[PDB]
């Protein structure tokens, strides 16, 4: 229907990269920058990523800061969603986990992209959303001398998801749980589980 | 016939790896010295063409064109030379370059953050003598998915 | 054998319920303990017939907690949902 | 005029879309995420935001010449109306405007029409002083001008809420140097 | 199509889990049922000279039994003294041969589930707890939570 609104993926995506080592540079606290006012000293970007699982601190507390940020974005899109546009399937209130397959058919499609899913729920209990080919981290690389060790280092990007999808349950107001894995399939890998 | 290809940034440094891609002459490091002697070729023959131009703009140099090769270079506005030495069968890769930069770099390097710009080891022997930075998983094997047309 | 045993009790077992034919199911393997009544000795080798008259006990002792809801024994429930008289009474 | 025109051949070379709103939710957001944490310091937010946008910016710029073959520029002059038009239009759909154009030739102003940072913002009272709202784009442009061997400096001087005035960026050149040595 | 129980031993006779589908949200207390049935076939090992392996290239699936409502088997692959077993109801059993390849095949997906997360080393000394319930996590999504998918 209506399309009046563009900015690019791109400056996005690289700010939904960037919401973590600005965490880490928060919980951490010369390039002497702004010398009318003040100086930095340096930021390290690829040594702050280097510095959660490259050298095991206590990033635990610094995970909920990670599970927070979403919550506000997750919370107050829902609305915006019926100003993006009006398809009429647009309504919130009929549905109680059985929406959330059908909100994140549309807001997985405007902060993702793309729409492969595969969805499978035990007796409606607990529902699971896994895609093959993740957006951000599927642009990443690697030291090639492993693979197994980098998959230590990007464990905190997952952490972003939990709290879009969080909040709309919370939007919607719920107190249930939520956990991560990393698939692999076979053909030319990550999975979400909420109860 | 394509020999080598390297990666110039503007520390004077090259971040090519061990040489294949027809590097090796059997796919149809050694050459850290080479390094050197390929950017004092260039950079003194980026001034020459700096020192003539006409019309309110620089000159970018598309290539030396030798005896029994060629060389083909592509400097960037950010100081990256990406150099290429081809056997004299095509013409220039201009757009060749430009599709390895917009498509298998940006979006490899310098989006990957757990890589830097790969500028200096905290520390100043950019100028030379510095291992080099670039060994992905995913990049240099899509460079040679790349390339493996061409040789 | 027991495994053609299984074949048979398949085959009486594609429609047997609720001892409109669980109670045919049941008299066709009470009269195919032929198991116990063709071979039974000792110093034979090692059991097997007590371990087939086990499995035969336990046909039988399904067969008598199904065919209307009576008694049980095991608190088992073995029979889910869908006439030797040997047990009368539940006691 | 072809550096007119570049921003909308883009604009249909690109077909990268948000909506623009859910932009500035991921942008108050985030500065919202770092009212909570730390200690209402508004001071102290556009220091770590800056930082943000010199860390992205830094690798910004190569990707906007990526997508755009343009030479480097080594006048003020150039580079100050393409970065008003062409490398945030390609980004931002925006277009804004150069003013207080200096004799001297060393610094200048940007009125911005609007942003995408702060189309539908409104900030407490304890926020009302001492805080600019856009200090990552202070970053993003001063680190991305020195990837290009330029060490100009920004600062952008002027919100639409802080005050209500009007949007602008104090800039100032500095030092064209290039890099060096290469015998080493 | 649907197994009554997943069982797991190791070379040691210690049952790794005994799991059960949907033993919270339907019917409690047959599970009782369902480890000792699954300890009849663990002392059930071979008895009464019946022997269930001749081909030692690789373990197919064995001899099916039947016991007081359910149809169990076993698949020792003797590959790190694994002793894993699967039952299945004998209400809903058709008995023929590609559902007896059938239940060989998904008995060897249950394999490669096992042994996919034996070395997950994202979490290391995943022995005692959570190992568990992370695979019965990735146990109850392979024969049950299909209704949704289309």
């Amino acid at each position: 229907e209506n399309s009046l609104p563009k900015v690019s993926q791109s400056v996005y995506q690289m700010l939904l990269n960037e919401m973590v080592p600005l965490a880490m540079g928060i919980e951490r606290q010369r390039l002497k920058i702004e010398e009318h006012h003040t100086v930095d000293i340096i930021r390290s970007h690829n040594l702050i990523h280097e510095l959660y699982k490259a050298d095991e601190e206590e990033k635990e507390k610094v995970l909920a800061r990670l599970r927070n940020i979403g919550f506000q974005i997750g919370l107050k899109l829902s609305e915006l969603l019926i100003f993006s546009n009006n398809p009429n399937l647009k309504f919130k209130e009929m549905d109680l986990l059985l929406i959330m397959k059908f909100i994140c058919r549309d807001v997985w499609k405007q902060i993702f992209g793309k729409q492969i899913d595969n969805l499978k729920t035990n007796h409606r209990g607990t529902f699971y959303l896994l895609d093959y080919d993740y957006r951000p981290i599927q642009s990443f690389s690697l030291e090639e001398d492993a693979k197994n060790e980098e998959l230590k280092m990007i464990e905190p990007f997952l952490e972003i998801p939990v709290g879009i999808i969080r909040g709309v349950l919370s939007s919607l107001g719920y107190s249930s749980e939520e956990v991560i894995c990393l698939a692999s399939f076979i053909d030319r890998g990550v999975s979400f589980h909420v109860q | 016939g394509i020999y080598s290809f390297w990666i110039f940034d503007r520390h004077c440094n090259c971040i090519f790896d061990r040489e294949w891609t027809l590097a090796s002459n059997s796919a149809s490091k050694q050459n850290e010295e080479d390094a050197k002697l390929l950017y004092g070729m260039i950079f003194s023959l980026r001034s020459i063409t700096q020192k003539l131009s006409k019309g309110s703009v620089k000159n970018d140099i598309r290539s030396i064109s030798t005896g029994k090769y060629r060389v083909h270079t592509y400097c960037t506005a950010s100081g990256l030379w990406f150099v290429l030495l081809s056997d004299f069968k095509q013409q220039s890769y201009t757009q060749v370059l430009q599709y390895i930069y917009s498509h298998i770099y940006v979006k490899y390097v310098s989006n990957n953050l757990l890589s830097p710009y790969d500028f200096a080891e905290n520390e100043n022997e950019m100028r030379g003598q510095g291992t080099r930075k670039i060994t992905n998983r995913n990049f240099i094997s899509v460079l040679e998915s790349f390339l493996a047309p061409m040789v | 054998a027991f495994q053609l045993i299984k074949n048979f009790i398949e085959s009486i077992s594609i429609e047997y319920r609720k001892s409109v034919r669980l109670l045919e199911f049941k008299h066709y393997f009470i009269t195919s303990m032929l198991s116990y009544f063709e071979f039974e000795n000792v110093s034979n080798p090692l059991l097997c017939e007590i371990k087939a008259e086990l499995l035969m006990l336990k046909r039988d002792n399904w067969v008598q907690g199904v065919m209307a809801t009576s008694g049980y024994r095991l608190m088992d429930k073995n029979y889910p949902n869908s006439k030797e008289t040997f047990v009368d009474e539940t006691v | 005029r072809s550096l007119k025109a570049m921003g909308e051949e883009i604009w249909k070379n690109k077909t990268e879309k948000i909506n623009t709103e859910l932009f500035t939710l991921t942008y108050g957001s985030i500065v919202a995420q770092l009212c909570q944490d730390y200690e209402r310091d508004f001071n102290k937010v556009n220091d770590h935001l800056y930082s943000m946008g010199y860390n992205i910016g830094c690798r910004l710029i190569e990707d906007f010449l990526a997508r755009t073959a343009l030479p480097r520029c080594e006048n003020l002059v150039k580079t100050s109306e393409v970065l008003s038009k062409c490398a945030f239009k390609i980004f931002l759909n925006i277009t804004p405007n150069i003013t207080n154009w200096s004799h001297n030739k060393d610094t200048f102003s940007l009125i911005l029409d609007e942003n995408p940072l702060a189309d539908f913002v409104e900030l407490p009272m304890d926020a009302m002083k001492s805080l600019w709202y856009s200090n990552i784009l202070c970053g993003v442009l001063k680190g991305s001008l020195e990837m290009v061997q330029l060490d100009c400096d920004v600062w952008f001087v002027s919100d639409i809420l802080r005050g209500d005035s009007q949007t602008e960026i104090k800039v100032k050149l500095n030092r064209i140097l290039k890099d060096e040595i290469p015998i080493g | 199509l649907r197994p009554c129980f997943v069982s797991l031993i190791d070379e040691s006779d210690k049952p790794i889990l005994i799991y059960v589908p949907n033993e919270a949200e339907n019917e409690m207390n047959d599970v009782l049922k369902y480890n000792v049935l699954s300890n009849i076939s663990l002392d059930y090992f071979e008895s009464a000279l019946v022997e269930w392996h001749s081909l030692d290239s690789k373990p197919l699936l064995k001899s099916i039994f039947q016991l007081e409502g359910v149809s169990v088997f076993a698949m020792l692959i003797k590959q790190t003294g694994l002793k894993i077993v699967i039952g299945f109801e004998q209400k809903s059993l058709s008995g023929a041969d590609d559902e007896f390849e059938a239940i060989n095949q998904i008995f060897e997906t249950v394999r490669k589930i096992y042994i996919r997360v034996k070395c997950n080393p994202l979490l290391v000394s995943g022995d005692e707890k959570s190992i568990i319930k992370s695979l019965e996590r990735k146990f109850d999504e392979l024969f049950i939570s299909t209704e949704v998918e289309l």
